[PDB]
This record gives structure tokens, sequence and C-alpha cells, in this order.
């Protein structure tokens, strides 16, 4: 029996994860402020990392990486890229402006962005979810729902450009995910810490008319696509939770 | 030559005192009967080990220590131990019944009856001092004596020895190692009361010591003897500058001067390597580069916390053994690239290094292997506030229900000293925050 | 020297008292003549906690024997370890207390209490450093209940700063001497709320259920009930009687166990209750099992404020720890979250005689409120109709005093309900 | 990376490597105030025990 608390009820994603944990019968949910827990779906702000890993005879895991805000604050990310000896050909100049003047345009219609979901487990394996989504291109402002998933976009690129999604876009996305996460690893790794971390990330990318991929930003508390909630939230339990708390692949490892 | 007087208060303080003075004697070549063939200054000397031992005409070397407990069973073991011959009886002071884990009982009720006697025995030692540097005070945050009578003694030492420095070695409470449910109260009470009277305090988390014992020494359930023998290595590394020829940390003022820019933020984090099991026959001798890299591993810290998420105000590397300056800078060059060592802006990004050539001594039969080189890193990092955050959170849980408060108020303490002390700690946490982020 | 003074009062008090002394005399190597005949010094290291050392290196229990009738104390003087108690420390009267709390507290016992306090004073004065008092008694009769709590009131006056603990047998209609038992228990509990630091609540119903259901004893005697109390009192006191344990006396123990002055009534438990020795998991499961609890309360009906548990025998400490940390980390709903680390454990190498491994449990649980609700209901059922009151107003008591006992125990019960939330 | 202030003797050496620049009356009153709250509480106990 494994115990877990919940401290972010607004989490679109982890509401589904704690939902699955109970449906295994081997996970028991505690009160939000009970400290004798195994796993914690923590809050987004001021999450008490300094109180983890001090409970005798508890292996404690948390769904966030202390120090990862450096990547996920738009301000901080600029600072991170400019002062890191690694890092720069895929991040727009940052301090017409906002700004990329020549974006690849879907046809018919004459602009979009690509969201990739990346999961980093306690061992710092980097897991790219197979399913991305193409969505100012925002649900807030706005195919069914202005969301086009990978197989269609692949099919478009083949018929329209004679190229694939993997070749023209996804080699660049994998290179970018690995570069940001490889860079911040010594600062955030919980490899020899008294508690353990994993975290889901939402990378936002742009494609220009030369099929160059650009990094827009990195989301630390990302929502998902309703169609993919099932698949991905189960993949979380499999790779990030049960790999530490075993019971009785939809990811590309980078 | 300026003398240093050690005071050990309560169980934890007395037992750690035992482990230290046993280790000091082996390092200094003093036998349990107090004789020291190395010392040819018979009945005297102004050598550096005379900072901690005085001499008798008979040739005996006598620790400048005072042991204090509110009940007798612990100091009674000193009195009938291997090193019974070392201490003058005047030096070992016990009372009738203990403080029962009750800060208010050690400070107010029982403490008032014994504080003048203790100060008088200490005064005896001070009077044998041509020059006096100050005091080293060993105690637990959690005992009723260790917390309560210590803060009464620290208040009075500021009055009665106002020019002298006071250093603290404090055992921070861990539920792994025999806590009581009330030690978060005692810890906050004693930290509030003592904070203005201490110049530098080294906190030892029993959870940290306990894990290092299980992981590195492979002791399934470590005993206090196991813990204390490891703690007295760290202490010895810290006090070695005072007992040996050297130019770094050669009096107690340098500790404040090297490690403490802001008076309130006076809790350096200690990190120590290598801790090698003695039942481990074939072991490889770690390099300077290697033992120095280990100082930045959270798992060798005296207090579990993550310095990567803080800022350094000072750092001091103390090596013992086969170590030359070239290898240290070599090692440091490399760790600057691979580690997260953020300094506060109004401070140089540097390291004060001291090298002692005599390699660490270990108790024969102990569980600690003899190594050819060890280091202790002393660093003032805001990350240690994590330990305050844990303690203050436990205090707030119990105190919101007033649990156990009545035991303190029944000893003449007032409920409002609980909140006076916790407001101090809220301030302290905010100081680390202003400095650190 | 951490001496404890023991008092046993009335029929029940002296009978569980005599057994406690048989059991712990066996562990300490003391024969029924007081001469030490053991094999380890671990046996002698804390022997002075409970024993004076008399002139020819005999050991004399530091025990005061009190009753208003001669009959049970002639029994003690004639049992196995009868010769071992100090003859001066038998203090008795001739009249009896007729199962009447007012005779014990107000009339008969008042005659006799100064003479008990004389023996108590003489045992205390010979104490290097007196650690506190323990009293064995039932709450359902007259001497142990009414005079017992009169003694405690007087010991407080004379030693206001020593700890006072009781082992108190609560009455149950299922194991009953007379109807007035709830009257005597209700008046007794109010005294204990104000005047003890620790009370071990031994429900005679639970002791009987344990012999009947678990031990398979179809017709249990007091002898069989008392054998359980004896083994529990021997467990509870192991950390005081045996070396190397926690450097803790009664006051330290009481401080850590009682978060609030009035909430100090504890549920004791014991395991096992055969030649197959129990594995450390089996001990930890039985100890926390409701069937092993001696207060006839459901712990899953309230919450543990604090818990203390000792394990006796040769067993892995790490294994004791994993099991203890498994029991807590599986039912975290039954421990209050606002007293961090409120479960404490110890191992002692010396196991009880006739056993290879044992676990004794001490729980400050808010489920204990169920026991006072039970006594309060029995009390009110009679008191609404002023039934059987004449036995009490004949000894000078007034109805007002019953009303106030009833009101204070109702208070106590709702005070427990405040903290289970 | 600079190495300043190097001192050597026979027991060892020390140096600094910079990698980058930038009352009795009051105590008496509190202790005795606590002793008088104890004493006042014990008087309420003995009063109550006398009633
Ligand atoms: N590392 C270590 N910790 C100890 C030792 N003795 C006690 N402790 C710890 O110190 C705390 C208890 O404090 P004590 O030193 O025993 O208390 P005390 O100062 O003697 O005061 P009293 O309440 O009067 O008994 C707990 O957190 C223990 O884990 C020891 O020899 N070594
Ligand atoms: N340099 C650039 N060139 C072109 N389009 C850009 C751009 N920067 C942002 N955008 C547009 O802005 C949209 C998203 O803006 P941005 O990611 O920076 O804020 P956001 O609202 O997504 C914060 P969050 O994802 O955390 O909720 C994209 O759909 C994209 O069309
Ligand atoms: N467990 C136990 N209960 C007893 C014993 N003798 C009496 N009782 C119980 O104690 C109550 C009667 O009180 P008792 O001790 O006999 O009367 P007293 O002499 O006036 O104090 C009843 O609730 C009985 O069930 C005994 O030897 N063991
Ligand atoms: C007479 C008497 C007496 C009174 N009051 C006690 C409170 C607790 C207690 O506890 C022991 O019960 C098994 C025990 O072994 N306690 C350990 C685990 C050592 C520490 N407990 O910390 C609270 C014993 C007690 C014994
Ligand atoms: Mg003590
Ligand atoms: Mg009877």
């Amino acid at each position: 029996m494994y115990t877990f608390v919940v401290r972010d009820e607004n989490s679109s994603v982890y509401a589904e994860v704690s939902r699955l944990l109970l449906a295994t019968g081997q996970w028991k949910r505690l009160r939000k402020d009970n400290p004798r827990f195994n796993l914690m779906l923590g809050e987004r702000n001021r999450l008490p990392f300094g109180r983890l890993g001090h409970e005798p005879g508890l292996v404690q895991l948390v769904n966030y990486y202390r120090g990862a805000d450096k990547l996920c604050r738009k301000a901080s990310l600029v600072k991170l890229i400019k002062t890191s000896p690694e890092l720069c050909t895929w991040f727009p100049e940052s301090y017409v402006w906002i700004y990329l003047e020549k974006p690849l345009l879907l046809e018919p219609g004459h602009k979009f962005d690509i969201r990739s979901w990346v999961l980093v487990d306690h061992l710092y394996n980097i897991y790219l979810y197979r399913e991305g989504v193409l969505r100012l291109t925002n649900h807030c402002i706005q195919e069914e729902g202005n969301e086009m998933f990978f197989e269609e976009f692949n099919q478009y690129l083949m018929d329209a450009l004679n190229t694939t999604l993997e070749n023209s876009i996804l080699l660049q996305i994998k290179h970018i995910i690995r570069s940001c996460l490889m860079c911040i690893e010594p600062a955030i790794s919980t490899k020899h810490l008294h508690y353990q971390s994993f975290q889901l990330f939402g990378f936002d990318f742009m494609v220009d008319e030369e099929l160059k991929v650009w990094l827009i930003e990195v989301n630390g508390a990302p929502a998902c696509a309703q169609k993919l909630y099932a698949e991905l939230c189960q993949g979380i339990v499999d790779v990030a939770i049960s790999s530490v708390f075993p019971l009785a692949s939809i990811f590309i490892k980078l | 030559m300026r003398e240093c007087i050690s005071i050990h208060v309560g169980q934890a303080g007395v037992q750690i005192g035992n482990a230290c003075w046993e280790l000091y004697c082996l390092e200094h070549g003093i036998q349990p009967d107090g004789q020291m063939p190395s010392d040819k200054t018979i009945g005297g000397g102004d050598d550096s080990f005379n900072t901690f031992f005085s001499e008798t005409g008979a040739g005996k070397h006598v620790p400048r220590a005072v042991f204090v407990d509110l009940e007798p069973t612990v100091i009674d073991e000193v009195r009938t131990g291997t090193y019974r011959q070392l201490f003058h009886p005047e030096q070992l002071i016990t009372g009738k019944e203990d403080a029962a884990n009750n800060y208010a009982r050690g400070h107010y009720t029982i403490g008032k009856e014994i504080i003048d006697l203790v100060l008088d025995r200490i005064r005896k030692l001070a009077d044998q001092c041509t020059g006096l540097q100050g005091f080293l005070v060993f105690h637990s945050f959690g005992g009723g004596t260790g917390s309560g009578f210590t803060s009464l003694l620290m208040e009075r030492l500021s009055v009665d020895y106002g020019k002298k420095s006071k250093l603290e070695f404090s055992i921070y409470p861990a539920p792994q190692v025999s806590t009581a449910v009330v030690e978060p109260y005692n810890s906050i009470l004693t930290t509030h009361t003592t904070l203005e009277h201490s110049d530098c305090a080294f906190m030892v988390d029993n959870e940290a010591i306990y894990d290092i014992c299980r992981r590195n020494l492979d002791i399934e359930r470590p005993t206090y003897t196991n813990l204390n023998r490891l703690i007295s290595q760290i202490v010895s590394s810290i006090t070695a500058s005072l007992r040996f020829d050297g130019a770094l940390n050669v009096d107690l003022t340098e500790f404040q001067t090297n490690l403490v820019p802001y008076p309130r933020i006076h809790f350096p984090l200690a990190t120590y390597a290598p801790v090698i099991s003695a039942e481990k026959a074939y072991h490889e001798q770690l390099s300077v580069a290697e033992i120095t890299n280990a100082c930045f591993e959270p798992a060798n810290q005296m207090v579990k916390c993550d310095p990567r998420h803080g800022k350094y105000m000072a750092c001091c590397l103390l090596y013992r053994g086969d170590v030359v300056p070239k290898d240290v800078n070599a090692a440091i060059a490399t760790i600057k690239t691979k580690r997260s060592i953020q300094f506060v802006d109004w401070c140089p990004t540097g390291f004060k290094v001291g090298i002692n050539y005599q390699p660490p001594t270990v108790v024969p039969g102990g569980d600690l292997a003899k190594v050819q080189r060890a280091v202790c890193m002393l660093s003032n990092t805001t990350a240690i506030a994590e330990a305050w955050a844990r303690l203050d959170h436990k205090f707030d849980l119990m105190y919101a229900k007033r649990a156990f408060v009545h035991w303190y108020v029944g000893e003449g303490m007032e409920e409002g000293e609980f909140s006076e002390a916790r407001e101090d700690m809220a301030a302290l946490e905010k100081d680390y925050e202003e400095v650190g982020v | 020297m951490r001496e404890i003074v023991h008092i046993q009062a009335g029929q029940c008090g002296n009978q569980i008292g005599a057994k406690f002394w048989e059991v712990i005399s066996d562990e300490h190597g003391i024969d029924p003549t007081g001469s030490y005949h053991g094999d380890s010094d671990l046996q002698l290291e804390r022997i002075n906690v409970y024993y004076n050392e008399a002139t020819g290196n005999k050991y004399v229990p530091r025990a005061i024997l009190v009753d208003l009738e001669p009959g049970t104390m002639d029994s003690v003087r004639s049992g196995p370890f009868g010769q071992i108690f100090r003859p001066d420390n038998f203090v008795f009267g001739q009249s009896g207390a007729g199962n009447n709390w007012a005779k014990g507290h107000y009339t008969e016992g008042a005659e006799l209490v100064d003479s008990v306090l004389d023996v108590v004073r003489k045992e205390s004065e010979s104490c290097d450093c007196l650690q506190g008092f323990q009293l064995t008694h039932s709450l359902g009769g007259g001497t142990g209940s009414g005079m017992g709590t009169l003694l405690i009131s007087k010991i407080r006056e004379e030693y206001p700063d020593r700890i006072m603990n009781t082992f108190s047998v609560m009455p149950s209609p299922k194991v009953s001497d007379t109807v007035v038992e709830p009257y005597n228990a209700t008046l007794s509990v109010h005294q204990l709320v104000e005047n003890t630091d620790e009370t071990y609540c031994i429900d005679n119903e639970a002791l009987y259920d344990i012999c009947f259901r678990t031990l398979k004893l179809t017709t249990p005697t007091y002898g069989d009930l008392n054998h359980l109390v004896s083994a529990t009192m021997s467990g509870v006191t192991t950390c005081l009687r045996f070396p190397g344990q926690l450097n803790a006396d009664l006051r330290k123990l009481a401080v850590n166990m009682v978060p609030f002055p009035r909430l100090h009534f504890f549920m004791p438990g014991f395991a096992p209750l055969q030649y197959r020795a129990l594995t450390v998991p089996e001990l930890t499961q039985q100890m926390f099992d409701s069937k092993n609890m001696m207060a006839a309360c459901d712990p899953r009906h309230g919450r543990y404020l604090t818990v203390a548990a000792i394990f006796r025998g040769r067993m892995s400490m790490k294994e004791v720890d994993e099991q203890m940390l498994n029991v807590q980390n599986k039912n975290s709903s039954y421990f209050v979250e606002w007293i961090p680390n409120n479960v404490k454990t110890a191992v002692c190498d010396i196991p009880p005689r006739g056993l290879k491994m044992s676990a004794t449990f001490i729980g400050n649980s808010t489920a204990i409120q169920e026991l006072f609700k039970r006594i309060s209901e029995q009390f009110t059922a009679m008191f609404r109709r002023k039934a059987f009151l004449h036995w009490y107003t004949g000894e000078g008591m007034d109805e007002m005093e019953f009303t106030e006992a009833e009101s204070n125990m109702n208070d106590l019960v709702s005070e427990y309900q405040q903290y289970q939330d | 990376m600079e190495v300043i202030e190097l001192n050597k003797c026979t027991s060892g050496q020390s140096f600094e490597v910079i990698l980058k620049p930038p009352s009795l009356e009051e105590i008496q009153k509190k202790l005795e105030a606590a002793e008088e709250r104890r004493k006042y509480q014990e008087a309420e106990l003995l009063k109550h025990l006398a009633e």
C-alpha cells in the first residue's frame, strides 16, 4: 500500500493521475497536510521542498523539480540561455518585435504552434510523449478545436512539402528538449537527494517557412489535450510513479 | 597562548564531550591517566595543545572542561570511565532529578538552583587562564537540560565574560534517533533565548549523522557511541586549528570573522569526507579532488538540505592528511565548473583553505577506518534555513492546539514566551530569505 | 536513585498488586524470601527502583498494602510471595467499606488514611530521590475506589510535585459485584481527572472478553483476569526496571505522553495473549488489534494523541522499526497529524518468562471516551430515579455531589470529542 | 583564480583562493518572576485541597 497526498486541485493533469492511482487498489490518498505520504502531487507556488525526505522509513517522491522555474519563467529562460556556456540557433532574439516575421502557414487558410509534452523521471531520463498537438494561436483567443494532431500534420507535410514531420521538425524538437534539460540538470537533479523528483513539461515551438523550429517557451504546469489525457496520464503512472513504487511504449527516450 | 574552556550540558553534551576528549587525547599523545610523554615542558608550557589542557606539577594534562547535567547517571559514567583519571571532580557537576524534556524546567525551575554553582566551577577554570579566548558549549536542542539550562548559562556567560567569544555545538533533533514529541518546542525556545549570546553555532542533525552511519559505516541501527564517534571527528576537525600549530582559525574570533558576516546568521553548515567503514578491508584511498568534491554532496552534510538552492556567504576547507595546496586548487578549479556554487553578491567567491599534515586519528576498534586524507568544509549557506523551516513547522502544528504547553506554564513560564520565541524564528527565516533569494 | 513508591488498595488493588510483585520479582531474580538468586546483573542494575535493600542483602518491595478489611491482606501474607513484603507496610482496618465509595472516602477510610500516610512518609524519606507514586485499585467498590482516591488527594497535599500514576480497574456490568459500581466509578473518575498524572484504564469487560474469546477460557476467574493485568504492568514498567533503556523517569514519560492535563487516561495492550514464537509482524499486528486492548474501546472510533510501545525478547530493531512504521504509515488516519512523531518504540533484550517475544502497548486515544460514556450511562440510568442513593446519603453525602461527578465526567467525555475532530 | 595569504609551518599550511570578487538585574527579574508564578500556582492547589 502506497500513500499519496494532493495539494493542487486545479491540476487538470494530476486529477487524472490520482484518479488512476486509486483504481489500482494499491494506492491510498491521504489528507493534503498529512506528512506520512509516499508521493506528493504538489502545489504550483511555494511548494515546501525543504520538508521532503525527512520522514523515517518513507521514500518520498514529488511531481516537481525544485529549480526548474529557471526554465519555465519567460524572464528566467532568457537569462538562462544568454548566460549558459551551452546555448544559440533555435531561440529567437529576446530581451517587428513582441517576433518571427515569416511563419510556416497551414493550407488552406494561410499560423500555428506545436506543443510537446516531456516527462523527466527521478533518474533524469527524458521522455518525449509520442503525441504532440498543433494549436496568436491560443484556445483563449480562438480542425476540430484548432487542434491538429501529429498524424494529420505529418500527412500534410508529406503531400504539401514532400517531407515528413520527423525529418523536418522533430529532430529539431528533440535536440531542443535535450539541450534545455541537459543544461539545467546539475542544478535540479535529485539523483543523490534525500527525496526524489519528476515533472511534466509543456514545450511550445514555432516553425518558420524554412522548416526551422524555434523555442517559444516551456510550461511547468501544463494542461493536456482531452484526447490524450487517458494515454499520457497512464504513461506518467507507469514511468514516473510506479518505477519508484512498483505494483504487483508511448514515450521516445532522448 | 590563549586558553579555551569547554562546557558540555546535558546527556548529549556530556556524551559528545566524552567522544571529543578521548579523541583529543589520542591526537595529542595523552594517556588516560593524563600523562603525556611528548610534553617535555613538565608542569607547564605555552604550546598550542595547552589551549585545551592545563598541566599539573605531577605532569598530568587536564582538560579545560566542565561537565554539567541535571541528573547524575551520565556524568557518573565519565567519573568511572577510561578517562576517569583525567578530570578533576570539581569539573563534573550533577544534580538530583532532570528537566524531563521540559525547557521551562531546565531554564527556570531547576536551572535557577544550580546556575551559580556552575558559574563558580567555570570561574575556577577561567582563573587558571593567563589569557582566555572564550567557551565551546556542547548540547542538544531537545533535552530539557540541553536546551533550558544552556540558554540560562549562555545568558550569564555574556554578563560574566562579556569580552569572550562563545561557540556552540548543537544536536538538532531527529525522530530516527530518540526524540520526544516536545523537542520542537525546546528547540525554538532555546534558539530564541540563546541567539544573541552565541557567536558561531555548528548544528548537527541526528538524522544526517544517523544516515552517514548506516550508509557509509554499514551499521544497521547505530548507537550513540557510533553517532558520537562520528560527531567527534567533525568537532576535532573544527577545533584542530586551536590545538595545533597553524595560521587558520587559530582563535575563536576567526570563526566569527571567517564564517559569519551577519551576527544572527551564525550557523555554518559542516560537510565531512571520507567516512569509510573499518570492516571494509580493501578500500581505495580517495584523492584530494575526490574528498573535496564530496563536500558538495548533500549526503555528507551535518544537516540535510540542498545548498544548490541557496547562497554562500563564506566557505572554509579544512584538510587533514596528505594534502598540498596544488591539489586543492586543482580540485577547486574543477568543481567550479560542475557544481552550483552561488555566492551572495556582496561577498568574494573564494575559499579559505587550511591544511593540517597529521591525518585524522580514529578510535582503535571504532568503525571508522584510518584514511590518509580527510576534509571538513565549513560553509555559511542560506540553505540551512531549511532546517529552521522544518522545526518551525512542527512547532506550529503542536502549538496551534497548545499541546503540551501546560507542562511549561506549570513551571512558571508564560504562554507568550512561546510566541515571542516563534516570532524570532519567523524573523530568522526571513533574514535567510532576504540574503538568499 | 529513581525510587518508586507502590500502593495497592482494597480487594482488587491488592490482588493485582500481589501479582505484579510476583511477576517482577521473578524477572529481577528475587525469590519469595527476598534473597536474590538470578544470573545477570541486568537484573540488579535498577532493582532499587521498586525494591529497598534490607540488612542481609534481602530485597523488600517498596510497597504499601492498604484495605479496610483484613481478609484480602491475610490472603497476600499467605500467598507465594507473602513473606516478601514489609510487615509494617500492611495497613488495614476492621470494618470494611461495603462497596461504598462514601465509606471509603469520607467515613471508614478517613479513620485509616493518616496511618497509611505515615508508612508512605517513611518509605519516601528513605528514598534517595523519589521519582513518584503508583497505585493499584478498582474503581467499582469502596476501599480502592473511595479510600484510594482519598489517599491520592492526601499524597498530593504532602508531595504536590511528585508524579502520581494509577492502574485502575473499571467496572463492567458483565463482571459485576454490585449494582452501585457505576456510582463509585463516576465519583472516582472525577478525582482522577484532577489528581493523577497517568491512569491506566483496565476495563474488566475487556479482560473478560480476552479470556473468553481469545484465551478460550469458558469460565474466567479474577485470577485469570489478573494474570493479564500483571503481565501488562510488567511490560509498561520494563523501561524503568531494566538498564540501557531511555534515560527517562516518570516525569519525562508523563510529559511526552500527556499533551493536555485532563486527557491522561490510557489504553494498555499486550501481545501475545503456545510454543510457536511470534514474528515481529505478528506482535505489531496483535498489539494494535482491538482484541488485544484492555479498555474495551475501539481505537478506530477515535484518534491516538500519543502511543508508546516496548518489545521484549531477541529480535531485529530494524524489523521492529519497519513494522511499526508500516502500521502507522498504513492507518495514518487514526493518529492526530498535529503531534508530529507521536509513536515511540523500544526494544529490551530480556523477554518475559515463559515467552520468547512480547509487545506491550500504551495508547493515549480519544476512543477512551467510549468508556466514560458507558459508565455515565449506567450512572444516569439509576440516578434519574435516585436508585440506591440511600447507601450514600446515610454516610453524609448529598445529591449535589453526584450531580457534579456526573457533570464533570460528561465534560471529560465531550473534551475527548473536541480533539478527535 | 588567485592564491593569496599563504602561511606555512611544520604542521601544515593555510591560504586563501579567491575565484571572483563581489544584564544581571534583568535575568534576576525574569527568573524570580517565574518562581513566583510557580509559587502562586502551588498556593491555588493547596487552597483548593483545603476546600
Ligand atoms: N548525537 C547524540 N544525540 C543525543 C545523545 N543523547 C541525547 N541525544 C539527543 O538529544 C535529545 C535529547 O536530549 P538529552 O541530551 O538527552 O536531554 P538532556 O539535556 O539531558 O535534558 P533532560 O531533559 O533533563 O534529560 C534527543 O534529540 C536525542 O536524540 C548523544 O549521546 N548523542
Ligand atoms: N516570437 C514569436 N513569433 C511568432 N509568434 C509568437 C512569438 N512569441 C509568441 N508568439 C505567439 O504567442 C502564442 C503563445 O504566446 P506565449 O507562449 O509566449 O505566452 P503563453 O500565453 O503561451 C504563456 P503559457 O503557455 O504559460 O500559458 C503562440 O501561439 C504564438 O503564436
Ligand atoms: N480485575 C479484577 N477486578 C476485581 C478483583 N476484585 C474485585 N474486582 C472488581 O473490582 C470491583 C469491586 O471492588 P473491590 O476491589 O473488590 O472492592 P474494595 O475492596 O472496596 O476496594 C468490581 O468492579 C470487581 O469486578 C480482581 O482480583 N481483579
Ligand atoms: C509506572 C509507570 C509508568 C508510567 N508512565 C509510563 C509512560 C510511558 C511508558 O512507556 C513504556 O511503555 C512501553 C515505554 O517503553 N516507553 C518508551 C518506548 C521507552 C518511551 N516512550 O516514550 C513515551 C511507561 C510508563 C510507565
Ligand atoms: Mg537527561
Ligand atoms: Mg469486592
